[PDB]
């Protein structure tokens, strides 16, 4: 409603089935109903939360009886791992997609939530100045070897975890944080009052630290092509320690060509490619392979 | 509206019997109460968006005929144009995506608007700009060539019409499997229309054959009675059509649409021809009326060919040229009285009978426009001089049979001069000024009449669909099926059926193209230079409010 | 290249006249009844003699009895007045020859006044339309022709 | 949009503009639908003009 | 020499209509609205004073 043009942003609300309280039990033949949800009709506000009419989907998850919020968590981490395996680009070629957890403040369960994300290699994006789970982790990621006082902070982390958690069993709540911090680099802190327009580059900043030397080199500029955002791709190439090599530009122009995106093509040719080492006949056959199937 | 509710309270008119005191309802309310900006938005949220755009344009033309003032009507009728032209623009998006499914948009039954077809809702609305667009016109060709592949050629329809074996060939591609091929040929509105043209030229051939040769004063023979049985069916078809296409309320609507008058005049006159031809006293008067009757039936053939896509637009033009002919017919008729009586007064014929005096003041000057200039009958210097009269003058008898026996010669330098002035006014001024009038109005009215002929084309196409496939000689077989239809009931058009699940897939695809079109012209609205000056002036002034609160420093 | 684009306007003139030539021609040949009614001659007075009235050839002496000499040339019970023409029939009728004079007047208003001058409106319109397209069309054709030779 | 730019960098630029306008009128006769043809034939007009 | 002369007139023509594109009044309203809004972002970060 802010931008009246818009593009009607898409948002999947993965919920558990046993929490939605006004379940009309959608039509058991084949599930094809346009059936409308009853929205305000509830005097209860307990453990019986509704579903919102603002999300484009709702992946309801039927673990067991109507109850706790625990079953859908192992699903999403199984889901977002699959999303990260999926490639992006017309023809299934390009980059592995970027998935990232955004950690606004949570609870005890939110810390053991994002441990699994690191185990499935997800670049968490915790926000500073948030609270319970984020600022408990935000004070630790700035407590590395050079800002910290060596090993004196190993006893200081006893104190700071209690500042955000009055609840008990501090010991594994200490111990799992270093399990997270074994990774330490599939994780970045959104600095408070340092983004909110730079966020789109901070999101970009976290992915390069994540790909930085195994995961199908994301190259930071091949990614801005896949997002179809031109203003990122200029400032990445015009500024920011400009040391772009050959193959950094080579596969970047492929996704500029395979995905349609002609304005990225003029940028790369303006910074110059080979075109005699770029137009190797495999890549032309690669270029014709991304023709649409139902074409002429 | 309020009074129109209160009129309907104590008691289009069916809407009054349907509306009494969600999106659809809101839209209806808005329309009824002229909430012009709210009617646009309520259209933008509800489904059936093409038909509700024509259903809006239906009621607003209807409501503007029911408004007592000209200021509320023309404000209501202008908001009809906004729903027509947005239904034109929305169908143009739908037709350029899927020509098969946008064809299914027109032929769908919307349950609203009294269950009207979307083409039927556009012709009740008199929405000529909806028929002008190429999506409807190409869909009107496909119904005109109903199950006959409307890119069919003209000539191979003709060869298939005279060879029903040539129907079962590689030609005339279509969309009991032998009998299924038969009815989709002969039941199509091209083959019905050609069967109504080929038979009707055979009516005119038979009429002429029974008028030039086989018309003896005897009681009539074979080919005369076959004409009577023929034009009994032309009386039947026209009658049946008029009664179908509550009894006498359809009558007054039939006595309009002035080619229905010419269908009535032709048959009316025809009767008066046969009625005088059968009595012994009025035989020669009976042939005189039937010769006028052949002309009215032959001009009736010029109304048959207004369905044509090449002739139809043109035929409709020459009714618009009648205001220019009537000026030529007036200006000449002024000048024919002026030249004709002054000529007949200068030269004085002794044969001055009123059928002949009236012949030399109108008919002999009228034929000088068309090359027939009888100099020997007007100029004495080409005559032989004689004392043919007894009155004291000089006379010079002209040679013509109806120029008078003995004209005068007193001022026949002036009759020569008055002929010269006549040919300058009639042939030079009037004829060539009429071409200036014809060339102007053909510039004006053609863009309106071709816009007009589109809607008419659709109506004509729709008609032939109810018309039976058999020829008017043979249509007694078709009319006795209807007479047996109203007697088998006593002891007891296009209309594509949409499936229940295919209906929402028809709607949601169409509602995608609405939300794609609304979010296309909103971008063109926001990226207009009038809006960038609107938005920058709302940014410079807003940047000046950030400068107003730093001035305190 | 233009006068091939004018063929759709001629074919309307050729249709509208051919409707009106059947209407005027058969009604004239039905009102006056020639005794010489051979099909090459009956077809000559319903199409060919009305067609030539568009081009100045109006045989008044063959259609108007008041310009003919009266005779009992027929045996049928009427009044006849033999016309002088070689293919106007030996013996026409005279019953409603006020109307044949009238029907000639209506014919010259439709053919020479309505139809001829409305065709010029059709020619002047399409010469406005198609010339900017046909001169655009003739350029390419000019090149092809040049290449051929 | 990419055909326009690839024209702007290569040589034979008059003949490739007519060679583009050659194929796009040819491809628009080979398209089964009217929406891909008229989008292809409009991009022929851009290379002709 | 036929090509490079012709490719000069291409790069002279492309850099002629790009100037007429940038000096269009639709583009000056495009660029000024990208300058007033960018000047408003310099005003957004002095509001804290
Ligand atoms: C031997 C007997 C059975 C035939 C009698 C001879 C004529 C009376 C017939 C033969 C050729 C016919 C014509 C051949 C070409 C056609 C095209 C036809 O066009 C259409 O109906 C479809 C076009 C459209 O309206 O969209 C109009 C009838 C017409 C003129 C026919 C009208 C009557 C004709 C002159
Ligand atoms: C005093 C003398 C000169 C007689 C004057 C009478 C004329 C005013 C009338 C008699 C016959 C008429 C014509 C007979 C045939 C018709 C067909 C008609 O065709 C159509 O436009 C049909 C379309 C439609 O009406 O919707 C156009 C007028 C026209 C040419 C008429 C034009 C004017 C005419 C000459
Ligand atoms: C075209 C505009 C300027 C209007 C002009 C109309 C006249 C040219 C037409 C309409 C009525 C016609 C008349 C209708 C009745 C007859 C009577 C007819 O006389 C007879 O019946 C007896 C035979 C004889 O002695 O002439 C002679 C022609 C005449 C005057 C016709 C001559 C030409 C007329 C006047
Ligand atoms: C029933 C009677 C009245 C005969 C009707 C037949 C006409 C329809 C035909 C016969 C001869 C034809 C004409 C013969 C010579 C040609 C040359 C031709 O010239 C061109 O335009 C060449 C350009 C091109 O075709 O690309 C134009 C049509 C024309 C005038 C024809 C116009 C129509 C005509 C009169
Ligand atoms: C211009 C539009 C309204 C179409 C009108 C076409 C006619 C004016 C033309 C086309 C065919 C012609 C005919 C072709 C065949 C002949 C037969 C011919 O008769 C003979 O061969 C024997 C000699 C005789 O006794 O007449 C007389 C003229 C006639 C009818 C021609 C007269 C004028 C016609 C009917």
């Amino acid at each position: 409603m802010a931008s009246t043009g818009g593009t009607k942003v898409v948002a999947m609300g993965v919920a558990p089935w046993g929490v939605v309280r006004n379940r009309d039990t959608l039509i058991n033949p084949k599930g094809s109903f346009p059936a409308r949800y009853r929205w305000r009709g509830d005097p209860e506000d307990g453990v019986q939360f509704p579903l919102d009419y603002n999300y484009s989907a709702f992946f309801l998850v039927d673990d067991g009886t109507h109850g706790c919020l625990g079953g859908e968590n192992r699903f999403r981490l199984r889901l977002e791992s699959y999303i990260s395996q999926q490639k992006t680009g017309v023809g299934g070629t390009g980059i592995d997609i970027p998935v990232l957890l955004l950690l606004i403040d949570g609870d005890e369960k939110m810390l053991t939530r994002i441990e699994n994300a690191t185990q499935a290699q997800l670049p968490c994006l915790l926000v500073a100045g948030s609270g319970g789970a984020a600022d408990c982790l935000a004070e630790t990621l700035e407590d590395t070897l050079a800002p910290g006082s060596g090993g004196a902070r190993q006893g200081e982390a006893r104190d700071r975890i209690r500042r955000f958690f009055p609840k008990g069993d501090l010991e594994v709540l200490q111990a799992q944080v270093e399990r997270i911090m074994t990774r330490k680099e599939l994780l970045t802190v959104y600095s408070s009052e340092d983004g909110s327009e730079e966020f789109e580059t901070i999101v970009l900043k976290a992915l390069v630290k994540a790909c930085g030397e195994a995961s199908a080199y994301l190259d930071e500029l091949r990614l801005a092509v896949a997002w179809n955002r031109v203003d990122i791709a200029q400032s990445e190439l015009f500024r920011g320690d400009i040391q772009w090599r050959s193959f950094h530009l080579e596969a970047s122009l492929m996704d500029a060509l395979l995905n349609d995106r002609p304005e990225f093509v003029r940028l790369l040719i303006s910074h110059g490619l080979s075109l005699g080492h770029f137009l190797t006949p495999m890549r032309l056959a690669q270029l014709y392979s991304a023709a649409p199937s139902n074409s002429l | 509206i309020r009074n129109l509710l209160d009129q309907a309270s104590h008691s289009v008119g069916h809407v009054l019997r349907m509306l009494l005191g969600p999106w659809s309802d809101l839209l209806l309310w808005a329309l009824l109460l002229n909430r012009a900006q709210m009617a646009m938005y309520f259209w933008e949220m509800g489904s059936n968006a093409v038909s509700s755009a024509l259903g809006a344009c239906l009621l607003l033309r209807v409501m503007a005929r029911l408004e007592p003032d000209a200021e509320e009507a023309a404000r209501r009728k202008d908001l009809a144009f906004k729903f027509e032209g947005m239904g034109v623009d929305l169908f143009g998006e739908c037709y350029r995506s899927s020509e098969v499914r946008a064809a299914r948009l027109l032929l769908r039954r919307c349950p609203l608007w009294g269950d009207a077809t979307c083409l039927q809702l556009a012709m009740q609305a008199d929405a000529r700009a909806f028929f002008a667009q190429d999506g409807v016109q190409s869909l009107l060709t496909q119904k005109w060539w109903g199950d006959m592949a409307s890119t069919t050629p003209i000539w191979a329809l003709v060869l298939a019409f005279f060879c029903p074996p040539l129907i079962y060939t590689r030609l005339i591609t279509f969309r009991r499997r032998c009998l299924r091929r038969w009815f989709h040929f002969w039941g199509a509105p091209v083959t019905i229309f050609m069967g109504n043209v080929v038979s009707y030229l055979l009516f005119l051939l038979l009429f002429s054959r029974v008028l030039l040769v086989d018309f003896q004063p005897a009681p009539p023979g074979s080919l005369e009675l076959l004409l009577y049985f023929w034009a009994f069916t032309l009386l039947c078809e026209e009658l049946r059509q008029g009664l179908s296409g509550s009894l006498s309320q359809r009558l007054r609507l039939y006595l309009a649409d002035s080619w229905n008058q010419c269908d009535l005049v032709a048959l009316t006159c025809f009767l008066l021809g046969v009625g005088c031809r059968l009595t012994p006293g009025l035989y020669h008067l009976g042939r005189t009326v039937l010769c006028i009757d052949f002309m009215v039936f032959t001009v009736r053939l010029l109304h048959i060919f207004t369905v044509n896509k090449q002739l139809g637009p043109k035929i409709v033009i020459v009714s618009k040229m009648m205001k220019d002919v009537f000026f030529f017919l007036f200006f000449l008729g002024v000048w024919l009285v002026a030249y004709g009586v002054a000529t007949e007064g200068l030269l004085r014929p002794r044969d001055s009978d009123f059928p002949s005096i009236l012949r030399r003041v109108f008919y002999r000057p009228y034929l000088q426009i068309f090359g027939q200039i009888p100099q020997e009958d007007m100029d004495v210097a080409l005559m032989e001089h004689s004392n043919c009269s007894s009155e004291p003058g000089f006379w010079a008898h002209p040679p013509g049979a109806q120029a008078g026996t003995c004209v005068s010669q007193y001022a026949n330098w002036l009759v020569v001069l008055l002929l010269v002035i006549f040919l300058l006014v009639a042939n030079i001024l009037l004829v060539n000024l009429l071409i200036a009038m014809f060339s102007y109005t053909f510039g004006k009215v053609q863009g309106n009449s071709d816009l007009y002929w589109k809607a008419q084309r659709y109506r004509l196409i729709r008609e032939f669909h109810s018309r039976p496939a058999l020829a008017p000689p043979f249509i007694v077989i078709s009319h006795l099926r209807l007479l047996l239809r109203q007697l088998c009931r006593r002891p007891r058009h296009f209309r594509v059926y949409l499936s229940k699940e295919a209906e929402r897939k028809l709607l949601t695809w169409e509602s995608v193209h609405k939300e794609n079109f609304l979010l296309a012209r909103a971008r063109d609205k926001r990226e207009s230079d009038s809006e960038r000056l609107k938005r920058t002036s709302q940014k410079v002034d807003l940047a000046l409010k950030q400068l107003g609160h730093i001035r305190e420093y």
